[PDB]
């Protein structure tokens, strides 16, 4: 995550998260860390995850 | 993607993970698209499950 913050600086459109598929494919967005989504949450209504 | 859904069986399903408590049922967390987890939280997942 740290990486992918000075990430954000440097680049046009960078691949936030790409070390986790071997070069496959990004699956995080850009708000969510703004937002702090700490992973999916329940599916109950959740709000705890955010 | 579409031609694979429309004829052949295991390509009708979304798969999902989820995890209970001995002491209830009730969801402690369920896991499906938007991964959004450290390369860790993969393997274990993977291997396990395998």
């Amino acid at each position: 995550t740290l990486v992918d913050a000075l990430m954000t600086l440097l680049c046009a459109n960078p691949r936030y998260n790409l070390a986790s598929t071997g070069g496959h494919e990004s699956d995080r967005d850009l708000i969510s860390y703004v937002r702090g989504v700490s992973g999916p949450g329940d599916g109950g209504e959740g709000q705890s995850h955010i | 993607l579409g031609a694979k859904a429309l004829l052949d069986p295991r390509f009708r399903l979304e798969f999902a993970v989820s995890v209970m408590d001995r002491q209830s049922g009730n969801v402690i967390e369920s896991r499906t698209g938007s991964q959004g987890g450290s390369g860790g939280e993969k393997e274990i997942i993977a291997s396990y499950v395998l």
